[PDB]
């Protein structure tokens, strides 16, 4: 495949929920993850190159595989432990799945992580969409 | 803040 590179930015926030009883003295926290695309100047723009995003959460969660179809694909959950996870992003026009490793952790109140992905140029609608975020 | 599962 001919491909182009794009940087996506994963944004995470978390805060303690004091009304939830701590579990084994560990507080329960509310947390969220969203995903934006960066353009070639570094500005956040809606990640419309993805048809859907699936968060593959730690197996302790009820229904750990959460599907979203509208940018910024925001997920909200509660828990008491950090964990690694994979985020599946599905490019437009069945152009392919990319697995993006993330770590959900409580080290900061909010933090951002950038990932470069390679996107094919063989689906006209996706190719047109990619022109919004940089050269193709 | 270092809590892991």
């Amino acid at each position: 495949v001919a491909t182009v590179k794009r940087t996506i930015r994963i944004k995470t926030q978390q805060h303690i929920l004091p009304e939830v009883p701590p579990v084994e003295n560990f507080p329960v926290r509310q947390w969220s993850i969203e995903i934006v695309l960066l353009d070639d100047e570094g500005k956040e723009i809606p990640a419309t190159i993805f048809d859907k995003v699936i968060y593959h959460l730690h197996p302790t969660f009820a229904n750990p595989n959460r599907t979203f179809t509208d940018p910024p694909f925001r997920i909200e959950e509660q828990g008491w432990g950090g964990f690694p996870l994979d985020i599946s992003v599905f490019l437009l026009e069945k152009a392919g799945e990319r697995k993006i490793p993330h770590d959900l952790n409580f080290l900061q109140e909010s933090y951002e992580v950038e990932h470069v992905i390679q996107i094919p140029l063989n689906k006209p609608l996706l190719t047109e969409e990619l022109a919004k975020s940089g050269s193709t | 803040q270092t809590a892991r599962k």
